[PDB]
This record gives C-alpha cells, sequence and structure tokens, in this order.
C-alpha cells in the first residue's frame, strides 16, 4: 500500500 | 533511549512532524508518551 504520513488532527490552517 | 520497532519522522514545508511506528505502521506527531506515576 503507498501512503502519506498522517498526523491524527491536522496542521492548524 | 525510545521504544523497538519504532522511528522518529521529520518535516513537509515549515518544518513539522516527529514519530511513525514501524511493526504496527501508525504515523504521529508526538512520543508514545512512556513516563510512569502510579504506573
Amino acid at each position: 500500500k503507498v501512503s502519506v504520513v498522517r498526523t491524527p488532527p491536522k496542521s492548524p490552517s | 533511549k525510545l521504544p523497538p520497532g519504532w522511528e522518529k519522522r521529520m518535516s513537509r514545508s515549515s518544518g513539522r512532524v516527529y514519530y511513525f511506528n514501524h511493526i504496527t505502521n501508525a504515523s504521529q506527531w508526538e512520543r508514545p508518551s512512556g513516563n510512569s506515576s502510579s504506573g
């Protein structure tokens, strides 16, 4: 499986 | 030191990203915590 790296919420913009 | 089966990841544009578990396969932006008190 190919993937981006997943931060649990997101960055705040 | 940190736990068996990890890595520490870094950055995309502005300099952000921290940690990824290798044996599980999970990305995050923190350490595994790892600091005892009652347990």
